[PDB]
RNA sequence: UAUUGACGACCCCGAUUGG
């Protein structure tokens, strides 16, 4: 994603002997923008924001690239201008929801993976439209883009990047750690308000003839249990499933439906994010889901608008009730819906 | 050679630098290609069905040399291996490898020694006056990440091989 | 009681259906015929549980404090791991599974000979690639031990205190030598008198010695040559060293491959266990004063090898008439290998899994990951919303800067044969009075098994009521306040051996936690869920401390917060967007605990479930003793005495009846006197 | 024939996929 600013237009009438000349030496006639901005409504496709609004319930982090020396495992950061930011990447969000989409899918047929190879795993109806699949020519090409992305996500938190390499570089957790941690949560002065934000922890594998730790299975997390996140940005676009189902704008409705139903799994703490999922991490409260339609289809409206209920029954029973019914009408029989 | 001054010596430099990045990338595939190789530059070698050290100990210290961006970054390389060569049991992880322990320190510190080990003649691939040590001492860091890179990989699939 | 006991792992040759090995159900879809969905779990604590946050622990002395880990509410956060390790563990135990976290246990572990067996050593030489034996005028008797109450095989040389000078002899010189024979008690010995080297003239016949003490002269005196096998000081009351004549009668025996590798091992251990002693400087063992170091630790491996005209005590007795050697041994008294490593006892199907179809179902549930190889899976299980429901949970006992002293959590020593190994690949104890050599010995031995920490039932009211107070001298209501160190001279022993935590979470605290489970059979739901509904005064044992009785729980399920389906119940609920109901398996529940423990049964061929003998040791291990003994770490005194010498009743223990770790289910208790 | 006395901490990440 890019973004434009500080746009200057700079005009030459190279028709004529002033705008050639100036072209040549006076650096043309500026131009203001908002002119011809008011000229135009700006004409946006169709397409679906999805703004989720959550925390870490249980410390979340995707796991950084390399053990630290003092702590072993350490959130991911990136650079967002100026600083550093704890991230979660656009592709484990992705990730996650794609596995539960895919789980829901086979469920419903009884399908199964455990014989096909992970790539045969890959390619089921419905997610093969909106996550999209890889491109594979056959004697035609069953590669199509994912018509859903998903934004990286960032701490609300930020740090300098030499502070972050305090807390990389540090040997000690008793130690030189401490005034690191203490420095990058932005409590110099407080190491308590430091550790409820980051909070490293000790982990130990225990031997079940001897108890106490197994040789060499000791191990620590820096657990970011106190980060605040901002909310995730999914974005749907509606334009290119639309080509997908040839216009036949009605089938719409399941991916439409199943992309609820993945919202609701969701809301439902049911996805785990990141590092850890089985081992006390991960597991996120969804507060709010914001629904943005732009240009959409008139039987798709509805969408417009913002749940708070798991269940999203925010939405209008009637509207559910419709997708509901488009829904089994094609689980009873779950064709390659983008084949026309 | 170009006067340092010359004008389109800037130019130049960007030219010597592609060639020896390349030269390097071949000439380490070369010499992670020779199972013996790989036991003189890190001490890491095949016996019966197992590597020496273990994949993960090697993943692991690969995961740590990417931080060796520029020279001064050896104090990174280096306390890692002083680290991990106080923890005993892992210390011994290395026993029946080559020396690998200080084979890498050294690698990671001499500064000559990657060239020593690369051995390629820069004279054709330089027209620089002092080229040669400005590159050297330009490249140093890239150089190591290439050939021990070189050497991880090529030894796994040997391993796999054997496996 | 000894706080810890084992439950026994039965080997699982043959066991079939879900207790089995099984290809894992894996995480593709919810499969008709298996229950997925979200458990509601409440525990709460019944003794006070720690969850020390080392991430600020603070160091006096190398004296090490701890406080109680929180939370970003400030509430105390009980880690989800170590729930799950907790209950993975009880899981492991109850199912019978493959033992998910094994060690190193592949060198031989080491032991020392009682004193008695020394009179059974006889001095020894190895010529060219023949071990050879000087009994010298001694003859050896049955038993290995000097005949007919004749002489000690060696003569004795005094050398740190009435010194035979020719300089004082050193361990390589040949010697020609006169020597007395000498009295003492039970015994008699050849006292050297005068001494040369070699090749010089001895000299004249002394006469009759003094009697120093109870070492009476006899006047009985005799020349003789050969080595002097002088060591060091090695213990405090060390008069003497002993020589070896070769002067007189012989025997030869060759030099098996098996003496190479024992010599080689024992003295591999001699010089490795006290590696660090050595390298910072002590000069002799700590545990002792005034000895210093047995001459071979601080040897170089030239001692480890056995090379030409190197000298040995060796073990050998009389067999059939034939005089076999065992052993070779530096020192009269000597450490010794049991002959099996503690791996090679363990059942192949019991050891950690090395393959995705042995998958044993703790293995399938929790996940595994394979130690040596490619192989992994994720479990089908996450613990998740841990919460503290109480707001003052945290035993701060009343200021900030007070810290309890807490104990010796020593580490397990599994050389101590008769509590770690069994006498049967089934967890049978050992026979009591047997030497220590019976121990890690037979192939068909096997191990104990799963370690358990049976639950402190029966403790006094307000045993952690004012924790500060040293009340250890007092036996209220017949327990000693057994978790607190004593003090010392009236003064907290802060020593670098134990941990000092600033407070603990109070029992009758209340926290939740949810399970979320995927694809699980109805055989493992039966087994989850039996651990989770286990009667009244069952508990399970949680954080650290559990020697000591801390972090003693009761799990409890909330049943309308629970939702449990199978997979075609979700194709229900995942067929519409609408809301459905959800079926009631609170009808199902004590059905499926029956499926489980019918899967036991009929696996474990045993006619009722309650007396399979992992699941009668597991439930009695929840349950704790119940003879009204108390529960503490060996040791000689019923007082916890202040310097907490437990080590003398193990002495006690190996001189006296030499009982083993009772069998968990027996529930014996140990006597205070194990004469 | 069985005596001699009393001390002491430990583990620091491990295994694997590297296109």
């Amino acid at each position: 994603r890019i973004k434009l600013d500080d746009l200057k237009l700079k005009s030459f009438a190279l028709d004529k002997p002033e705008g050639i000349f100036s072209a040549l030496l006076d650096q043309g006639k500026k131009l203001d923008w908002n002119q011809l901005k008011a000229n135009v409504t700006y004409q946006s496709p169709p397409y679906l924001g999805i703004s989720i609004t959550w925390n870490p319930k249980d410390p979340v982090m995707v796991k950084a690239e390399g053990d630290g020396l003092a702590i072993d495992i350490l959130p991911l950061v990136s650079q967002v201008g100026s600083d550093v930011r704890f991230v979660i990447p656009g592709s484990s969000i992705k990730g996650i929801l794609r596995t539960q989409a895919e789980r829901i899918i086979r469920t419903i047929c009884q399908s199964n993976g455990s014989e096909k190879n992970f790539l045969e795993q890959l390619r089921i109806n419905l997610v093969n439209e909106l996550f999209g699949s890889a491109s594979l020519s056959q004697k035609i090409d069953l590669g199509k883009i994912g018509a859903l992305a998903v934004n990286d996500c960032f701490s609300s938190l930020s740090m300098t990047p030499d502070q972050w390499k305090a807390v990389e570089n540090a040997t000690e957790m008793t130690g030189n750690l401490q005034p690191a941690l203490k420095q990058a949560t932005g409590y110099p002065n407080n190491i308590s308000q430091a550790y409820k934000v980051l909070q490293p922890a000790m982990h130990v594998a225990v031997d079940r003839w001897t108890g106490g730790a197994a040789e060499g299975m000791l191990y620590s997390v820096l657990e970011p249990i106190g980060v605040t996140w901002e909310p995730i940005q999914v974005h749907l676009d509606i334009a290119r499933l639309k080509n997908y189902y040839h216009g036949k704008e009605e089938k719409l409705k399941p991916a439409i439906a199943l992309l609820l139903l993945v919202l609701r799994d969701l809301a439902n703490k049911k996805i785990p994010v990141g590092y850890g999922t089985n081992r006390g991490m991960g597991t996120i409260t969804v507060s709010q889901i914001t629904l943005n339609g732009k240009a959409l289809p008139t039987e798709l409206e509805p969408l417009n608008k913002t749940m708070t209920c798991p269940n999203l029954t925010d939405l209008d029973e009637a509207f559910r009730q419709d997708l509901s019914t488009a829904w089994k009408e094609w689980i009873a029989d779950p064709i390659d819906l983008c084949q026309q | 050679p170009l006067p340092t001054n010359h004008p389109t010596q800037d130019y130049a430099r960007l030219i010597e630098k592609a060639a020896w990045r390349e030269a390097i990338q071949n000439k380490a595939l070369a010499l992670a290609s020779s199972r013996a190789k790989r036991e003189e530059i890190l001490g890491i070698k095949i016996m019966g069905k197992d590597s020496q050290p273990t994949m993960t100990q090697l993943g692991g210290f690969r995961s740590v040399l990417k931080r060796l961006h520029s020279r001064n970054n050896r104090d990174i390389v280096t306390g890692y291996l002083t680290a991990l060569e106080q923890v005993s049991n892992r210390k011994e992880k290395w026993s029946n490898t080559s020396q690998g322990l200080t084979k890498i320190r050294n690698l990671v510190t001499q500064e000559n020694l990657i060239w020593n080990h690369l051995d390629i003649d820069f004279s054709p691939l330089t027209i620089t006056q002092n080229g040669v040590n400005q590159l050297k001492s330009e490249l140093w860091a890239e150089a190591v990440r290439t050939l021990v890179d070189a050497i991880i990989r090529g030894h796994k699939r040997d391993l796999e091989k054997a496996q | 009681h000894n706080p810890y006991n084992f439950v026994p792992a039965l080997p699982r040759d043959g066991i079939t259906g879900d207790l089995g090995d099984c290809a894992p159900a894996g995480h593709s879809y919810y499969h008709g015929d298996k229950y997925s969905g979200r458990i509601a779990v409440k525990l709460t604590t019944v003794t006070p549980l720690l969850i020390p946050d080392a991430s600020k622990e603070e160091i006096n002395n190398n004296h090490k404090t701890y406080p109680v880990r929180i939370g970003k509410d400030g509430k105390p956060y009980l880690p989800p791991t170590s729930i799950k390790g907790m209950l993975r563990s009880a899981y492991e135990a109850v199912t019978n599974s493959r033992l998910a976290v094994f060690e190193d246990h592949d060198s031989r572990l080491a032991y020392r000979m009682p004193a008695t067996m020394g009179l059974q050593m006889v001095p020894a030489r190895i010529e060219g690639d023949n071990i050879v034996l000087y009994p010298g005028t001694s003859r050896i008797g049955n038993n290995g031990r000097p005949a007919n109450n004749d002489p000690m095989y060696a003569a004795w040389l005094p050398y740190y205190q009435n010194r035979i000078a020719y300089q004082m002899a050193e361990h390589g010189d040949h010697v020609r030598f006169w020597a007395e024979r000498y009295t003492r008690g039970n015994f008699c010995y050849w006292r050297v008198r005068q001494i040369a080297r070699h090749n010089q003239n001895l000299g004249n016949r002394p006469e009759r010695g003094r009697n120093y003490g109870q070492h009476h002269s006899t006047g009985v005196i005799e020349q003789f040559e050969g080595f002097v096998y002088k060591t060091n000081k090695n213990i405090g009351n060390k008069h003497d060293e002993r020589v070896f004549i070769i002067d007189r009668e012989s025997i030869e025996i060759p030099l098996s491959r098996d003496l190479r590798r024992k010599w080689r091992e024992l003295i591999t251990s001699y010089q490795e266990i006290h590696k660090k002693e050595v390298d910072r400087g002590d000069t002799g063992p700590s545990a002792v004063n005034g000895a210093v170091w047995s001459r071979q630790i601080i040897a170089d491996e030239s001692e480890r090898n056995l090379s030409d005209g190197t000298l040995c005590y060796a073990h050998v007795k009389k067999e059939d008439g034939q005089y076999k050697i065992l052993n070779l041994y530096p020192v009269m008294i000597t450490r010794g290998l049991y002959e099996i490593a503690p791996v090679d006892l363990l059942d192949e199907t019991l050891k950690p899994a090395t393959d995705k179809k042995q998958l044993s179902p703790a293995d399938r549930v929790f996940g595994w990951v394979n130690q040596r190889g490619n192989g992994c899976y994720k479990g089908q299980l996450r613990i998740h919303s841990v919460t503290c429901q109480h707001d003052d949970a945290i035993d701060d006992f009343g200021n900030q800067n007070f810290s309890v002293p807490l104990a010796i959590l020593g580490q397990p020593k599994p050389e101590q044969a008769r509590f770690y190994c069994a006498d049967d690949r089934k967890g049978i104890p050992l026979e009591d009075g047997y030497d220590r050599d019976d121990g890690y010995s037979d192939s068909e031995q096997g191990l104990r098994g799963r370690k358990v920490y049976p639950h402190h039932k029966g403790l006094p009211n307000g045993y952690w009521s004012n924790p500060t107070e040293d009340r250890s001298q007092q036996a209220i209501q017949g327990h000693y306040q057994e978790y607190r160190r004593p003090k010392k001279d009236g003064l907290e022993q802060r020593d670098d051996q134990n941990r000092s935590v600033k407070g603990w979470v109070k029992p009758l605290t209340e926290f939740t936690f949810e399970i979320d489970v995927t694809n699980l059979s109805e055989v493992e739901l039966g087994a989850l869920l039996w651990l989770l509904t286990l009667p009244d005064l069952h508990f399970h044992r949680l954080g650290g401390g559990k020697p000591l009785g801390f972090g003693s729980v009761r799990l409890d399920i909330d049943p309308d917060k629970t939702d449990l389906r199978n997979g075609a119940g979700w194709r229900d609920y995942y067929g519409s967007l609408l809301e459905t109901s959800q079926p009631d398996f609170t009808t199902l529940i004590s059905q499926w605990i029956n499926a489980f423990q019918t899967a036991v049964k009929e696996e474990y061929g045993s006619s009722s479930f309650d007396q399979v003998t992992f699941i009668k040791a597991s439930g009695q291990s929840l349950q704790g003793f119940h003879d009204n003994a108390s529960i503490h770490y060996p040791r000689s005194t019923p007082e916890p005495k202040p310097d907490g010498e437990a080590f003398k009743w193990f002495v006690a223990n190996e001189k006296g009846r030499r009982l083993a770790l009772p069998a968990l289910e027996k529930s014996q208790s140990f006597p205070i006197k194990p004469s």
